[PDB]
């Protein structure tokens, strides 16, 4: 017609008809995730082994050195580099770059900033069909626990080795050295975020029972029943009024939601502001404000002390701190 | 039933029992109420007065000095290891005041908490069969029944003793949950990791079921506190179950179409990750674990140079062990020299 | 290497994956 | 009859939970401020944790005999 | 009045007031 | 149509399909029994059972066989320290052979019952459909039972018939397979004593016939009729799955 | 009835003693890795455990489907009797 | 429509004929009731004496008992 | 005997396996070929050590 | 030799992600 | 004999085909790094 | 009713955190209180 | 023993005999 080449060009990235919607924060998410993850299968299988503590020797983390899937890690930068900017062409040659902890800093800064932007198209399509838009809000719980584990506690720590690596085991030894020098059992932030899972595994396990066993006769008994509902229907496929019955014999009246709008209100909160507090704990401990320390607390007269399990799990962290990085602390403190 | 047979004195009893209620009784209640009142009450009891200084040598309780979260109704000692510490019994002898100083509160409130968690789970079936419905929340409870019997009952009962069961207090199970990484490496059972991705995962249904509901309402009143238009006994459904299915479709790729099948998948995911979470303490009562990969183990005793984040985890492993198991079980009376524990340096 | 490690994968793929195509093949002819 | 509105509105009901409740409070201060709850329970009062046999945590090491070695470890 | 209902309240809240008299009373408890 | 996980709900209704599936389960069990014997004393060692015994050998199916008295192979070997006189029909390859000849004559039992399904013994009377006297086919079962429980004990453990079961010393130096006598007093239910599990089974063999033929006699009641739900197949399948669940947990402590 | 005063065979023997007794053995024979195992103790053990504990289930399952029989294609229309 | 008729079928027949009838009232019920609580008590023998929380004088639970 | 030495080894207690440790104990170690005698352990002034 | 098991299995389950995705059975509505 | 009145039909639709093979390849993806140790 | 419900739940809802206030005080003198 | 041996006769067995149940059992159910 009359329309420029832009607006052509426009009618097309926040068209709904594609098959999967891209719109404006898609444009440069998936120019990221493409890169972030065709780099990280690379360097699960082929990549030499990095220096992660700058004392030159370096860890194994590819398939092709003789890992499995559990050992299998992307190995983060060298403590040497810290937090300096090191793309690829700082690095004089290739190798270069693959042994001092090259391809961490590249998935990570493509990694976090995909994650954004697919909390941005999360919005983006919920107003281009009329939905309310409180789905983005929602993601935003694990951001805010990515953003914390790959950024935010380095900054506090100084470097980028002390972050938490790509790999199954290489997440168990980022939980160890992590509770050995912070104590994150003994915060309250993990507390709420421990109850924010086990709250949120029983909000789901008891919400999809209560509708499963109010579901209305519409099937024989051998064809399943889940051929009850046709999709896009109007009427109500299940008693409401039933569960809240039951619910409300099984503890009492008081304690069950009748309103359903405030009942799914309810299981998207509990989890969500979970999350938030321990994403927020680590974050509170990546600037060094550990947790509860009861060592050494329980006192008699005489003098003497007494043990509590505070002093068992003491034993535990004391026997991890003189463990990690084993060939590092020239020094009696653990201040890097 | 219709034939008029008469009306015995049981048949009596169950219209009281049966009876509705603020607080339904039925049948379930004579073993619910009675054994679920001990057990709260004897941890509340347990964690306030009495000690824990005969029976694993620290002090357990608010009237010694620990807090909310270092108070713990604790294991009894590795001498008993299986008794059932009756107050009556040859280890108690009838002296309730030496009853509880060997630890034998422990196992009141395990054993009465046993028969709790049949009653709860019981007193979900009557319920269920007096409104007349399906039984899947009882079917649902048995995952928490299956995490409670293998780790608080299987587990202790493979081990060496009661001594080694978790004891019912918040730093207490920080311990325990701490004595099964160094001593067997727990993470890296892949029950474990099953049972993660089940909590993991149904954690991540409750948030976008309560979220995708909750964002594609239907307009139906005309204030914007949209909780208040809902007439429970309305026909129609409240949310658009064709949009949302749209939205996670150009999303995500894949979405659901049946809400139905979507709840019943609310219902599987958790129930799976415990159950087969279960599986995998059996495996540690009789140390079956999964400690070590073997062709790794052999790379890196010939050779200095190859490491992975595995064998990080071997040696943090045995700074658990050869650390805190002087004082986590003192009846196997064992000293170190401050030379014979692993370290790095300074 | 386990010599019985990749034919008990192998089988552990090859017969449930087999199991399920008879089913919807016979499915989606209907 | 009491649909939980008028109980916690009526004056019956705050002459009777204004009496029964603070003998019920101070009953449970003096349970413990007189030295009872140490007896019958069994913890140690501070003073009490070590005596003059031993200077370490308590240790049983034995099933059957456990009564009376608690009765010795307990310094009485 | 003895009503299930009454002595579900009465079971638990009679002991937990006799207990927040012995925990006020062991914070000032001197070492 | 089904979905995948209800398929086995057609057998649910006819009786005679039920036996032909009981059968053809049947014969899987014991074809493994005699699979895992044949397979096992193929790689078995009988060399040095002194320093490399039975037990560190790995190995499964084997001692349940010594334990009720298979000490001799075809091959001429024992496991005390001697070799064979004759090992008679009833040695490690007779039983591994005489499983599987089972297997397959229970396999056959399968095919015809569920060709010819539709039989007139189930089709009860004063209705002419398909029922099944649910109590009544308990006391003959629990009956029989008792009665191999009754042999057992009289006969093949205490050696009046059979040869007996195996029976050790404190400390695994020595012992064998003799004929023991049972005990009567509170040494029977001492669990290491080998003399309770003959007395055992004596006295639960009786009880078992005692019931078998109450059960056959006493009809139940009309209120514990409904209570339990006699009148259906699946009351016995939800409580024959508590029963055994109950025996693991002894079995496996 | 030897000695052995060797700065290396002493500690050779004592990582040995912790064992129980000491042996000789064979590790050529069917390639052993030197790890441990378990007895068929430790696997039946297992084996009927988690046979066990998973027929749990299945005795809930199917006991919840006698009870239940008349309601399990789903509840009826009308079942609002029970408001009170 | 008949089923089939086999010479095994007509001699068990008896045997599986009468299903439906049963005993009004309550039956043998409080007769059952009285071996279930004695067999709950007879498992309480075997459990706390191999618990060893009952000792009697003629056993006493080990591997020296099993050697005489 | 040299019998009731073998049945005092850890490597003869089932707890002392592994989940994916597939097979025979003998493969695990060996199989057993002589017992090789119990060890004494003296000081320097003849004193008895434990182990 | 398993390094190669390893990365078919990979990229096996990224299969299934693809066709889940383009050629899932498409909803009809009503 | 007669023909048996209780034959039924199983069907496996598509998205439940999705479901089965995802599920078999991810526990063989985690299990399969145990087998060959 | 006779007495309002609000400042029932004020006087309640005070001697409640006023309440919470000494456990906090108790933490830091007294036993436990590392000194 | 060839260690591809058995795994090599496997695979032959298996997946020819996967191909024709599954054109078989969609034509019984016609
Ligand atoms: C119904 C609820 C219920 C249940 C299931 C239990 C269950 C239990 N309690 Mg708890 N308890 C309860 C109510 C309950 N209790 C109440 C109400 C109280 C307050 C008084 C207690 C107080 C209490 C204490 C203080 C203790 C227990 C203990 C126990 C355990 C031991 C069981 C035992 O030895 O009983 C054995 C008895 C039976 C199983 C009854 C069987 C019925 C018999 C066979 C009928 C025959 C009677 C006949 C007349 C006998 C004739 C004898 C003649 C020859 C002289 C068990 C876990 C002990 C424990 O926890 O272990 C550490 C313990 O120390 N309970
Ligand atoms: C004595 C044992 C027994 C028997 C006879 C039954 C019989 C039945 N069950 Mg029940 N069930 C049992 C144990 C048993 N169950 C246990 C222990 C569990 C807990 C796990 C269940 C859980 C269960 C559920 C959740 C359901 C049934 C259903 C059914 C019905 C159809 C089964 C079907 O279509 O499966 C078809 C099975 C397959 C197509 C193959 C399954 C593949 C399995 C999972 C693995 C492969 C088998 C394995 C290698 C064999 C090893 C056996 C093991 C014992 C060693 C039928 C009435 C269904 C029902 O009642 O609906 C009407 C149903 O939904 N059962
Ligand atoms: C002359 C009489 C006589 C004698 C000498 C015996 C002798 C014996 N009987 Mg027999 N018995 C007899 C008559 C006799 N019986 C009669 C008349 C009956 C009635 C038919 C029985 C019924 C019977 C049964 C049902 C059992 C015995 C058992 C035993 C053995 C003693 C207990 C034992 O070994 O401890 C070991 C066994 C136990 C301590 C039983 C433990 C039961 C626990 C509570 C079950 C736990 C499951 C539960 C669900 C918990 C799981 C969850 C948990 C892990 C958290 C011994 C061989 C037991 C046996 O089989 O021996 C192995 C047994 O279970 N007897
Ligand atoms: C013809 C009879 C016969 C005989 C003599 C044998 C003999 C043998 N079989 Mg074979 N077997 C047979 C039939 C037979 N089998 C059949 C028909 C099957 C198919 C199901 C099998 C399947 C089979 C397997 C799978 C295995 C054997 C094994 C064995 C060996 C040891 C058996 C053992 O210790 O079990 C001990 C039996 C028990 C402990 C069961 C006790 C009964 C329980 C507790 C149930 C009680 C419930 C009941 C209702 C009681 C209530 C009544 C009471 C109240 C009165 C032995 C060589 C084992 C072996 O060594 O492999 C070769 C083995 O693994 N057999
Ligand atoms: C630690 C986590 C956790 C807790 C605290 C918890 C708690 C609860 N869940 C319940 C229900 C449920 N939870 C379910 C699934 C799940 N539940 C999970 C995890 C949990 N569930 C998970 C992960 C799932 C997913 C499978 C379902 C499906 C239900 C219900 O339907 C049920 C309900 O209706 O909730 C309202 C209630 C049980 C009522 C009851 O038996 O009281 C009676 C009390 C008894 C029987 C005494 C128990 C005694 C215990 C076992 C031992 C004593 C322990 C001390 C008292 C406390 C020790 C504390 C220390 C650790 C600090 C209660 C609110
Ligand atoms: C106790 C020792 C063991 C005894 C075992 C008895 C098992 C069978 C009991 C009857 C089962 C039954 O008929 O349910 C049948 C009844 C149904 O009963 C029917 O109900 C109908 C409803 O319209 C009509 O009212 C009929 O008149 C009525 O007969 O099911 C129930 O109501 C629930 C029963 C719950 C189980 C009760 C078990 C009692 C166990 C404790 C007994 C002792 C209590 C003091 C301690
Ligand atoms: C059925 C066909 C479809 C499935 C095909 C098979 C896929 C699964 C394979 C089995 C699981 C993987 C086991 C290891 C594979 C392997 O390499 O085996 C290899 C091993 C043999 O291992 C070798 O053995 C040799 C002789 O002993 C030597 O010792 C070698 O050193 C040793 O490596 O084979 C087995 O042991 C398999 C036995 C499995 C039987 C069950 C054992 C566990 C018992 C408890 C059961 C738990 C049930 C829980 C239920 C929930
Ligand atoms: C029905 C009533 C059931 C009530 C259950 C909850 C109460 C648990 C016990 C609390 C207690 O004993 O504190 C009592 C303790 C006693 O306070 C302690 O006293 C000691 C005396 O020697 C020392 O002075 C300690 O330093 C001092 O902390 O208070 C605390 O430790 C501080 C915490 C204060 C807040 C307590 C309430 C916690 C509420 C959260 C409960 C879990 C919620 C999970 C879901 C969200
Ligand atoms: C990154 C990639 C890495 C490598 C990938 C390896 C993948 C391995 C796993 C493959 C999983 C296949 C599961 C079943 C797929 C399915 O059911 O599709 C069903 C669709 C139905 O689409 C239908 O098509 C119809 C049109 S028409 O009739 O077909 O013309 C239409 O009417 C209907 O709406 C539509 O649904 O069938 C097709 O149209 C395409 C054929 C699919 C069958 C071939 C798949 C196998 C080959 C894969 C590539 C080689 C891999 C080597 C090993 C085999
Ligand atoms: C052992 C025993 C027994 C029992 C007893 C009992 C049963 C008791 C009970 C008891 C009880 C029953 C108790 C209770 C308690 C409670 C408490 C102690 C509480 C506390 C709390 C707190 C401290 C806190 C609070 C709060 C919260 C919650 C939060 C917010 C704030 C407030 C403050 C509000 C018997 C007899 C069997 C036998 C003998 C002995
Ligand atoms: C997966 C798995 C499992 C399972 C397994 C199984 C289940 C197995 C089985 C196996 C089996 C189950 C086997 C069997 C076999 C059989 C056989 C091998 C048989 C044979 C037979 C025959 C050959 C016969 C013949 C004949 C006939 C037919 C006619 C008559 C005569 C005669 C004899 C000739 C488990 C989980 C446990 C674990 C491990 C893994
Ligand atoms: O980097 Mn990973 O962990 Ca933060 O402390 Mn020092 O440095 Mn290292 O050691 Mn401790
Ligand atoms: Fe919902």
């Amino acid at each position: 017609e009359n329309s420029s080449l832009w607006a052509r060009f426009c009618e097309w990235i926040t068209s709904t008809e594609n098959r999967l919607y891209i719109g404006w924060f898609g444009v440069i998410m998936i120019p990221c995730l493409l890169t972030a993850t065709s780099v990280f299968i690379i360097a699960f299988i082929a990549a030499p082994p990095v220096d992660i503590d700058g004392i030159r020797e370096p860890v194994s983390g590819s398939l092709l050195y003789g890992n499995n899937i559990i050992t299998g890690a992307v190995i983060p930068t060298s403590n040497a580099i810290g937090l300096h900017f090191y793309p690829i062409w700082e690095a004089a040659s290739l190798d270069e770059w693959l042994y001092n902890g090259g391809p961490y800093q590249l998935i990570v800064c493509h990694f976090l900033l995909g994650v954004y932007c697919y909390m941005g198209r999360e919005w983006e399509l919920s107003f281009r069909l009329g939905m309310r838009p409180w789905i983005a809000v929602a993601y935003s719980a694990p951001v805010a626990a990515a953003s914390a584990v790959f950024l935010v506690y380095p900054i506090g720590q100084g470097s980028f080795s002390d972050g938490m690596p790509l790999g199954i085991s290489g997440t168990f030894n980022f939980m160890i050295v992590f509770q050995a020098e912070h104590n994150i059992l003994m915060h309250p932030f993990h507390m709420l975020g421990v109850a924010g899972v086990f709250g949120g595994s029983l909000f789901s396990a008891m919400h999809g029972s209560l509708v499963t066993s109010s579901l209305i006769r519409e099937t024989t008994e051998n064809e399943s029943a889940n051929e009850g509902y046709r999709f896009g229907q109007e009427e109500e496929t299940y008693n409401i009024v039933a569960a809240h019955g039951y619910f409300g014999r099984l503890i009492f009246q008081y304690a069950s939601f009748n309103n359903s709008r405030s009942l799914h209100f309810f299981l998207a909160a509990w989890p969500v502001i979970g999350i938030w507090f321990t994403a927020l704990g680590l974050s509170t401990m990546a600037f060094n404000l550990n947790g509860f320390n009861f060592n050494q607390s329980v006192v008699d007269s005489q003098g003497r002390v007494l043990n509590t399990w505070a002093d068992i799990i003491n034993r535990a962290n004391l026997g991890m701190e003189v463990m990690h990085e084993r060939n590092a602390h020239n020094f009696p403190l653990d201040l890097a | 039933g219709t034939y008029q047979e008469k009306r015995t004195w049981f048949d009596d009893a169950d219209d009281w029992l049966r009876q509705d209620r603020f607080v339904f009784v039925g049948w379930s209640g004579l073993l619910l109420f009675p054994c679920a009142y001990f057990a709260l009450g004897g941890w509340l009891t347990g964690t306030t007065f009495v000690t824990s200084w005969y029976t694993h040598g620290l002090a357990t309780s608010y009237l010694e000095g620990c807090n909310f979260l270092t108070a713990a109704v604790s294991t009894p000692a590795n001498s008993m290891a299986h008794s059932l510490l009756f107050v009556w019994g040859p280890e108690a002898q009838g002296d309730f005041t030496r009853w509880c100083q060997l630890g034998g509160l422990w196992a009141f409130v395990a054993l009465h908490g046993a028969f709790g968690l049949i009653g709860f789970m019981l007193r979900q079936f009557e319920i269920a069969r007096s409104v007349n419905l399906r039984p899947y929340n009882a079917i649902a409870f048995s995952a928490p029944i299956a995490v409670f019997v293998s780790v608080f009952l299987i587990y202790p009962l493979g081990q060496s003793g009661w001594f080694f069961a978790p004891s019912f207090g918040v730093a207490a199970i920080f311990r325990f949950i701490l004595f099964f990484q160094g001593f067997h490496n727990w993470t890296l059972n892949p029950f474990h990791m099953m049972g993660v991705a089940g909590v993991l995962g149904a954690a991540l249904l409750c948030a976008i079921h309560g979220a995708t509901v909750e964002n594609t309402l239907f307009e139906d009143g005309d204030g914007a506190n949209t909780f208040r238009a809902f007439n429970p006994t309305q026909a129609e459904e409240t949310y658009s179950m064709v949009t949302a299915n749209r939205f996670w479709s150009q999303i995500f790729g894949v979405a659901f179409s049946n809400k139905r099948w979507l709840h019943f998948f609310m219902l599987l995911v958790p129930v799976t990750g415990l159950w087969m979470s279960a599986i995998g303490v059996v495996g540690l009562a009789l140390n079956l674990r999964a400690y070590d990969f073997v062709s790794q183990e052999i790379r890196a005793a010939e050779d200095p140079e190859f490491e992975t984040f595995y064998t990080k985890n071997i040696l943090l492993n045995e700074g658990i062990r050869a650390w805190m198991a002087a004082q986590d079980q003192p009846h196997e009376r064992l000293v170190f020299p401050e030379e014979v524990l692993p370290r790095g340096n300074a | 290497v386990n010599i019985y490690g990749l034919t008990a994968t192998a089988l552990f793929i090859i017969i449930p994956t087999s199991f399920l195509l008879i089913l919807y093949v016979k499915t989606a002819s209907t | 009859e009491r649909p939980f509105s008028d109980i916690l509105t009526s004056i019956r009901y705050w002459v009777i939970h204004s009496i029964t409740v603070p003998a019920l409070f101070i009953a449970g201060w003096l349970f413990v401020s007189t030295g009872l709850a140490y007896d019958v329970f069994g913890t140690p009062r501070p003073n009490e944790y070590f005596t003059e046999d031993r200077q370490e945590a308590p240790l049983i090491t034995d099933r059957f005999n456990a009564l009376e070695q608690v009765k010795k470890l307990s310094g009485n | 009045i003895f009503t299930v209902r009454w002595l579900a309240i009465h079971g638990i809240a009679v002991p937990t007031i006799f207990f927040l008299g012995a925990i006020t009373a062991m914070q000032f408890i001197q070492r | 149509g089904l979905p995948w996980y209800r398929v086995h709900t057609v057998v649910i209704n006819d009786p005679g399909r039920l036996i032909s599936v009981h059968l053809m389960h049947t014969a899987l069990v014991s074809g493994w029994a005699g699979s895992m014997a044949l397979f096992e004393i193929s790689v078995f060692d009988p060399s040095d059972p002194v320093l490399n015994p039975m037990w560190r050998q790995g190995m499964f199916v084997l001692p349940f066989m010594t334990r009720l008295g298979i000490t001799q192979s075809w091959g001429g070997w024992t496991i005390s320290g001697e070799t064979a006189t004759n090992p008679g029909i009833w040695s490690y390859e007779g039983v591994a052979a005489a499983h599987i000849i089972l297997s397959g004559a229970l396999f056959l039992a399968s095919v015809w019952h569920w060709t010819y399904w539709d039989l007139e013994l189930f089709r009860d009377p004063r209705t002419g459909k398909t029922a099944l006297d649910l109590p009544k086919i308990f006391g003959i079962h629990l009956f029989l039972s008792g009665l191999l429980c009754f042999g057992f004990g009289a006969f093949h453990v205490t050696g009046v018939f059979g040869p007996g079961i195996w029976v050790s010393d404190p400390y695994g130096l020595t012992g064998r397979v003799q004929p023991v006598a049972p005990s009567w007093g509170a040494d029977g239910f001492d669990p290491y004593n080998p003399g309770g599990i003959a007395s055992h089974h004596i006295a639960a063999g009786i009880l078992g016939v005692l019931a078998g033929l109450f059960h056959l006699c006493v009809r139940p009641s009309i209120r514990l009729y409904f209570g339990l739900s006699m009148g259906s197949i699946e009351t016995v399948l939800s409580s024959s799955i508590a029963a055994v669940f109950w025996a693991a947990f002894v079995v496996a402590g | 009835g030897l000695t052995f005063t060797d700065p290396a065979t002493v500690k050779k023997y004592a990582r040995k003693a912790q064992l129980g007794e000491i042996f000789e053995f064979d590790r050529s024979t069917l390639q052993s890795d030197g790890v441990f195992r378990s007895s068929p103790r430790g696997w039946f053990t297992f084996g009927h455990v988690c046979f066990a504990l998973l027929f749990f289930f299945g005795h809930i399952w199917h006991g919840a489907r006698t009870i239940f029989r008349d309601v399990f294609a789903g509840i009826d229309d009308d079942i609002n009797d029970q408001v009170e | 429509e008949p089923g089939l008729v086999t010479p095994l079928g007509t001699l068990l027949r008896p045997l599986n004929s009468e299903a439906g009838k049963v005993l009004p009232g309550w039956g043998t019920t409080v007769l059952m009731a009285v071996f279930i609580l004695l067999f709950a008590a007879f498992l309480l023998i075997i459990l706390e004496i191999y618990n060893s929380s009952l000792i009697l004088d003629d056993v006493s639970m080990s591997w020296e008992t099993l050697a005489k | 005997p040299e019998k009731l030495a073998f049945y005092d080894y850890i490597g003869n207690n089932p707890a002392k396996g592994g989940l994916f440790r597939t097979g025979a104990m003998n493969s695990g170690d060996g199989i057993a070929v002589g017992w090789l005698g119990h060890a004494s352990f003296k000081d320097q002034e003849g004193r008895e050590l434990f182990v | 030799m398993e390094a190669l098991v390893y990365t078919f299995l990979l990229v096996g389950t990224l299969g299934i992600i693809f066709f889940s995705i383009f050629f899932r059975d498409p909803p009809r509505m009503i | 004999a007669r023909p048996n009145p209780n034959k039924q039909v199983v069907e496996l639709n598509r998205t439940s085909l999705y479901w089965g093979l995802l599920l078999i390849f991810v526990l063989a993806v985690l299990f399969s790094s145990y087998i060959f140790n | 009713g006779r007495i309002p419900l609000w400042l029932v739940g004020t006087v309640v809802g005070t001697l409640a955190i006023g309440l919470l206030a000494v456990f906090f005080y108790g933490s830091y003198v007294g036993l436990g209180s590392s000194l």
